[PDB]
């Protein structure tokens, strides 16, 4: 009841908004601890018919279930308790002072390699927990990802999640279009494909990699179905000048999640085993054959020499290179993107007609207007 | 047997007060002259200067067990009564001004700031001085309430009770009235321009709360002597204080007089974060080693101003920077804040700091200098190294205002007085958290047949007749009722003016002539406007109005909103309740709606758990009404009804409110709006609506784009003039006049609830808002502009509000970015700090020219980067391009200089044409696409601007983005003007 809601919490200010759900900050009176409450209008202002009123409850009743199946894990919010009324459904969870990753990705257009590594290190380690418990999300968008004051990822809105029965593969289309895996559309356009399994989350996570490190979705174009053929066919490019400055270890791991065929996809457990997420543990013996020692000393030299060489190569900003090609070189390109999102950062929102790629023009107008 | 040591040490304080303050009290009037040179008594200064006497009298009264220390306590107490009574006679001799100011909040009808200390007469005229100082009457009203609460009998007659009651209406509109303020100079420019200062708004809020249900006769008083204060105006002052702070006004980033609002004596700020943030802002920007500057660029007695000119020219403001006179008065406020807050450290750092600026005089008594001024020779040194040169004491010696709080602070810091004795009304607890209140709602049915529709949907309601003896009335009736509070025919006082009543007033239970009264909230009133005829808007207004209630209720009992369901709130069929209201009603039964706890019930159940205010002035026009109350095609008809002539408003008959009746039932918004224009139906809260937008550091422009016809609102305008300005700016078209004010409500609605949509717009241009809203509703459902013009009249208020939010929030339903640049440069939407970034660039240049209109670097010194006047100068240059889309091209072109300016060490040292950088960028955008395979067809020129239409549609970033070509052409122009350049820091 609503009395049970106000006997423990008091909502102070409005944090965010949604289609029918409102996120509101509250104070827990017994503990005086900051907590977020999401306030879903079940009746939805009267627009919801009794079916949607019932369906939203069943979706919400299910929604408590998954958030009740996963708990105590560092990188998904804890549904502290849930209150249901005839007209609302209150869900109290942790307070994330900073907003979604979309808002952050708007502030910093291109998210740096070190920062994304721990971001997704959590997300992949999030993905492992879901797959080990056999629960797929189907909704892994950055707006579904919440960040706290220490930048820690808090995956949010398992609203589209559903627990696969052991060895069962879904058919319903759930998810905003860009972040849908190729067989999501294929199952939508054919009945022979008997469904998709838990490998769906791998593609959605690999999409964040292209968005975070480049500021654009891997496949984006303004009409709806055209994006889909880029997805199922799987035509993606680490285009220039943007994607050449990043290290090569980035590219391969991006392709692994982005393979169109599900069985060859890079599952979460081995996903964390790719060279990017390797960590330097100080206490390792690391024994090596005499050839192995010789490489290390050679590689230690090869490294030092390399670092001097790479740096010597960086071209200081001069008048001419600005005139010929600003985007080509990193410091000016990241700047143009940065002041691109300060002027029109309000023009990026959730959906298809408001994605971040609308703020980037990487192709000639003629090729864009070819068809 | 002997006097206590407290009495002995008070004698030294008695000598200090007598030798410094009480020896100047006029024998006849009890007033205090400012100084020997300024032989007049200021209302604000006299009230402040009497605090030491009042504190001393309270300190002496603590031990009144002997004849002598009873008598000196009596002297100090009645000397305070003499001054406060003497100041009452000064204002009571200007009752004509008080009566006139209540209805027309003009400077020409304001109580005089200074009076004759010898005869309580006006020394100067209504125009020979800056007289409107709402923080001077409020400092009187606040302490009058406090001194009565402490036991001082100041008010002597019920006529003076009516006068003080009428003085409440005098200071009620402080949130919507511009005034010269605490420093009698208005804005920072000192040019006779009144502005909305937080000191006046804050002071009135505290005075209104201090006078709220206060018996002016003390304990031995009755309901006839009680001052009634409406929390609508009290919390409206809060909405302005929260928006203004930490700023003092739109022209002042900070004022040290805000110490008189955040801590003492106002305590007008309820958020402790705001108090600390504003106090620390004063710390960084104002305090030095000789006090605190009143406000940045003050120059009141700076040796760089001529003491003969009463006004300051615009260029003189930059001459006062960093050499402003410093007043130790504000350090007594910090001492007083520490005593109230309980920061012994604070009462120590500002006590030793003040003790080193106090100038010893007479027989060793400390004198508080009015200000410390920079010696004329040493002005250049403080220009370079701030707040280190030795200053000389100037101005008044002693500053009788500041001297009193110094003694008052000294009295309360050495245990001779407690914060509660100087603040008997407990204003010091304004910062303690207040829990949100449970809003009681009693849904009612206008007729029995509506009760069955609600019952069929499971809604427990009483009919309008079932509530009798409790009888419900429109919010207007309550406004008429208060027009009889403070009426005195002999004193020619007409009571409270007609002001719109919000929920905080209409959510109380009213006891008029022993009959309990509940008044319907105003947003459901349908006769005034058409915002109550959209049922989707009733929920939206109700949703915010409960949210306003729960967080801003400061009365005994719980608020009670009586919500009568009317036939208009039913469906078009007439047998079903509208879904939006239907959802709203069940929402309230479950106990939560709009962030507020709603305890739905019957009006009888809430009799004992509500604010039962007894309206004693009704106890033996509106009284006469209350005495009986206690006991072919429609579209064609307007063409008929407008070709009757200009609306004659008389009986040339052969009452459009009757014609307005059916259209409210059929809810055709295009027709109903036209009737509102031709009947001149006007909203009752546009003057708080404009003020709320104004108080958030915005300038409101209503009217179509051209400047002579588009009028800017920078100061809070009263209800009549603001509406007249809108009507005159309506250039005769009645449809725009309503849409202008209709959008104004929605702008204020979103401003109060979502302040983030206006962070990129510093000037709210309503007039083009209809235009920019027309284009998107023109491109959607593709049609002509005239059809869109007819279309714009046709949407529901909620749809109109949504579509405006569709405009402001940046959500999208020629080209994509052509529609995102015609919507970004037509609203003059600029990134956060862009006006603060032009200042940096102009210091590296000689100017910024747009279409051959220069914005020189002389502006950088003239106004500060954060000055909104500077924002106007950059803005004014940027509207020299008529076409909206090209303006945004100029806008991001300006920033590509900003980002290139940081990289470039050297300065261009000449003019830069922001327009041209787009043009070769258009030219250079041309060449690359030609080389890559663009046809002449796709690269088609914009007829007026000269930019390719594809360049308008091009994305901002990318290899081929608009700001890559403009980061490209912002270098060839620097080639010719700067032959040699050095770029560093990448
Ligand atoms: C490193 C910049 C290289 C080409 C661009 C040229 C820069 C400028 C021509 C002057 C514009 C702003 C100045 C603020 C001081």
């Amino acid at each position: 009841s609503a009395q049970d809601f106000y006997e423990n919490y008091e909502p102070k200010e409005i944090l965010g908004r949604g289609v029918s759900s409102v996120v509101r900050r509250c104070i827990h009176k017994p503990t005086s601890q900051e907590y977020a409450v999401k306030v879903i209008d079940v009746t939805g202002g009267g627009s919801f018919s009794p079916e949607e009123v019932r369906e939203l409850r069943e979706a919400t009743l299910k929604e408590v279930d998954i958030l009740r199946k996963v708990s105590g894990h560092p990188n998904i919010i804890q549904l502290k308790d849930t209150y249901e009324t005839n007209t609302f459904f209150f869900l109290v969870f942790d307070l994330m002072k900073r907003g979604e990753l979309f808002d952050y990705l708007t502030e910093k257009v291109t998210l740096s390699e070190k920062e994304t590594r721990k971001i997704m290190r959590a997300l992949l380690e999030v993905i492992c927990t879901l797959h080990k418990l056999n629960i797929v999300h189907r909704d892994l968008k950055p707006e579904n990802i919440l960040l706290d004051d220490n930048m820690n990822i808090k995956l949010t809105d398992f609203g589209f999640s559903c627990q696969l029965e052991p060895g069962e593969r879904l058919r319903e289309v759930c998810g905003t279009p860009s972040y849908l895996a190729p067989e999501i559309i294929e199952c939508s356009m054919n009945e022979d494909h008997p469904g998709y399994g838990k490998e769906v989350d791998m593609w959605s996570t690999g999409v964040i990699m292209y968005t975070l490190l480049a500021g654009s979705p891997p496949f984006w174009h303004r009409k709806q179905m055209l994006m889909l053929r880029m997805i199922m066919s799987g035509n993606y490019q680490f285009g220039s000048p943007e994607w050449d400055d990043y290290s090569d270890t980035v590219k391969d791991l991006v392709s692994r999640f982005l393979v169109v065929q599900p069985q060859n996809r890079y599952t979460a457990e081995e996903a964390l085993a790719h060279p990017f997420f390797q960590q330097y543990l100080v206490e390792e013996v690391r024994h090596f054959s005499p050839r192995g020692k010789f490489k290390v000393i050679a590689l230690t030299v090869l490294a030092s020499v390399r670092i001097y060489y790479q740096y010597r190569r960086v071209k200081p900003v001069t008048r001419e290179i600005v005139i010929r090609d600003p985007y080509a070189l990193r410091p000016l390109r990241r700047l143009i993107d940065a002041y691109a999102f300060r002027i029109y950062g309000h023009w990026v929102k959730k959906g298809q007609q408001q994605n971040r790629a609308a703020l980037f023009e990487n192709t000639p107008k003629a090729v864009l207007l070819s068809l | 047997r002997s006097r206590s040591n407290s009495g002995v040490r008070l004698d030294g304080y008695a000598r200090l007060v007598q030798q410094t303050i009480l020896c100047h009290q006029n024998p006849v009037t009890g007033l205090l002259p400012a100084s020997y040179d300024q032989k007049d008594a200021w209302v604000r200064d006299n009230v402040y200067s009497i605090l030491a006497v009042w504190g001393l009298g309270l300190a002496y009264r603590k031990n009144a067990d002997r004849d002598e220390d009873k008598a000196k306590a009596y002297e100090l107490e009645q000397s305070v009564v003499k001054l406060m009574r003497g100041l009452l006679h000064c204002m009571i001799r200007q009752v004509d001004k008080v009566e006139s100011f209540k209805y027309s909040q003009s400077t020409k009808d304001s109580l005089h700031a200074k009076y004759n200390t010898k005869t309580c007469a006006t020394v100067v005229g209504d125009d020979q001085w800056g007289h409107l100082q709402l923080d001077a009457t409020s400092v009187y009203l606040l302490f009058l309430a406090q001194m009565t609460a402490s036991g001082l009998h100041i008010i002597h007659s019920l006529d003076e009770v009516n006068f003080i009651q009428n003085l409440v209406f005098y200071i009620e509109a402080a949130y919507k009235t511009a005034d010269f303020g605490i420093w009698e100079r208005g804005d920072k420019t000192n040019q006779g321009i009144s502005e909305l200062n937080a000191s006046s708004v804050g002071m009135a809020k505290a005075a209104l709360e201090a006078l709220d249900e206060l018996d002016l006769f003390g304990v031995k008083g009755g309901p006839q002597s009680v001052i009634h204060v409406l929390a609508d105006e009290v919390q409206h002052c809060q909405s302005i204080l929260n928006s203004l702070l930490p700023r003092a006004s739109t022209s002042k980033e900070v004022d040290a007089s805000l110490l008189s609002v955040v801590s003492f004596p106002a305590f007008a700020v309820e958020d402790s974060q705001l108090v600390e943030l504003t106090k620390q802002e004063i710390i960084t920007k104002l305090q030095g080693r000789y006090g605190c500057c009143r406000f940045l660029r003050d120059g009141y007695k700076t040796p760089k101003e001529d003491p003969n000119r009463l006004y300051y020219e615009p260029a003189e403001l930059k001459l006062f920077e960093n050499i402003e006179c410093e007043w130790p008065l504000f350090w007594t406020y910090f001492i007083l804040d520490g005593v109230f807050s309980g920061n012994a450290e604070q009462v120590q750092e500002y006590k030793e700091a003040l003790e080193a600026v106090l100038i010893k005089g007479k027989n060793g008594v400390p004198l508080l200098p009015e200000l410390y001024s920079v010696p004329p020779d040493r002005v250049d040194e403080e220009y370079q190294n701030p707040h280190t040169v030795d200053r000389v004491p100037m101005g008044k010696l002693p500053h009788m205002w500041g001297q009193s709080l110094y003694i008052l602070g000294s009295l309360m810091a050495e245990g001779f007085l407690a914060p509660g004795e100087i603040d008997p009304l407990n204003r010091r607890f304004s910062t303690v958290p207040k829990p949100d209140v449970v809003v009681q709602v009693s849904i009612l049915a206008e007729t029995e047949e509506i009760k069955t529709i609600l019952k069929d949907k499971g809604i427990y309601v009483e009919t309008i007749a079932e509530v009798y003896p409790i009888r419900v009335q429109p919010a207007r009736i309550l406004s008429h009722i208060y027009s009889s509070l403070g009426c005195n025919n002999r004193m020619k006082l007409s009571g409270r003016p007609y002001r719109h009543m919000g929920v905080l007033g209409t959510s109380k239970l009213y006891d008029i002539r022993k009959t309990i009264f509940t008044f319907t909230p105003q947003f459901i009133d349908q006769q005034q406007f058409y915002l109550a005829l959209d049922n989707k808007m009733i929920v939206e207004m109700l949703r915010t109005d409960l949210s306003y209630l729960c967080s801003r209720w400061r009365m005994t009992g719980q608020p009670t909103i009586t919500f009568p369901i009317s036939h208009s709130m039913l469906d078009e069929d007439g047998t079903s309740l509208n879904s939006s209201i239907l959802a709203a009603l069940r929402k309230m039964q479950d106990g939560y709606f709009g962030g507020a706890r709603v305890q739905t019930g019957k009006l009888s159940e809430f009799l004992t758990t509500s604010c039962c205010t007894h309206l004693s002035f009704m106890d033996p026009e509106v009284a006469r009404y209350l005495d009986h109350l206690l006991a072919e095609q429609a579209d064609i008809l307007y063409m008929l009804y407008t070709m009757k002539g200009p609306d004659w408003n008389t009986e040339l008959y052969n009452l459009l409110t009757e014609l307005y009746g059916k259209v409210g039932e059929i809810r055709h918004w295009g027709l109903i709006r036209y009737i509102s224009g031709i009947l001149r139906k006007k909203v009752e809260a546009l003057d708080e609506a404009c003020t709320d937008l104004l108080s958030h550091q915005k300038h409101l422009t209503v009217g179509l784009p051209p400047e002579p016809r588009e009028k800017t609102i920078s100061a809070p305008l009263p209800y009549e003039a603001l509406t007249q300005l809108i009507d005159e700016a309506s250039e005769g078209d009645m449809s725009i006049s309503i849409l202008t004010q209709e959008i104004m409500v929605y702008l204020a609605m979103y401003m109060r609830t979502q302040p983030g949509l206006f962070a990129e717009m510093f000037r709210l241009r309503i007039g083009l808002i209809i235009q920019v809203m027309a284009t998107e509703l023109a491109h959607s459902l593709r049609c002509s502009a005239e059809e869109a013009t007819e279309g714009l009249m046709n949407l529901s208020p909620s749809a109109m509000k949504n579509l405006l939010h569709h405009i402001l929030s940046g959500k999208e339903f020629q080209g994509q970015w052509q529609r995102r640049r015609r919507l970004d440069g037509a609203l003059n939407r600029v990134p956060v700090g862009f006006y603060q970034k032009v200042w940096k660039v102009l210091q590296k240049c000689h100017g910024l020219s747009v279409e051959g209109f220069v914005l020189p670097s002389s502006t950088t010194r003239e106004m500060t980067p954060g000055e909104i006047k500077f924002s106007v100068h950059v803005e004014s240059v940027l509207n020299r391009v008529p076409q909206p889309e090209y303006r945004q091209l100029l806008v991001e072109a300006i920033l590509v200089l900003t980002m290139l300016a940081d990289i470039e060490i050297h300065s261009i040292g000449s003019i830069i044409a922001v327009e041209k950088i787009v043009h070769i960028a258009n030219d250079l955008f041309l060449q690359e696409q030609k080389t890559l395979g663009a046809d002449d067809t796709m690269l088609a020129k914009d007829p007026a601007s000269g930019i390719c239409t594809l360049l308008y549609d091009s994305a901002p970033s990318g290899r081929f983005g608009t700001m890559t070509y403009l980061s490209k052409a912002a270098a060839t122009y620097v080639q010719e003007f700067l032959p040699h350049s050095i770029c560093a820091m990448q």
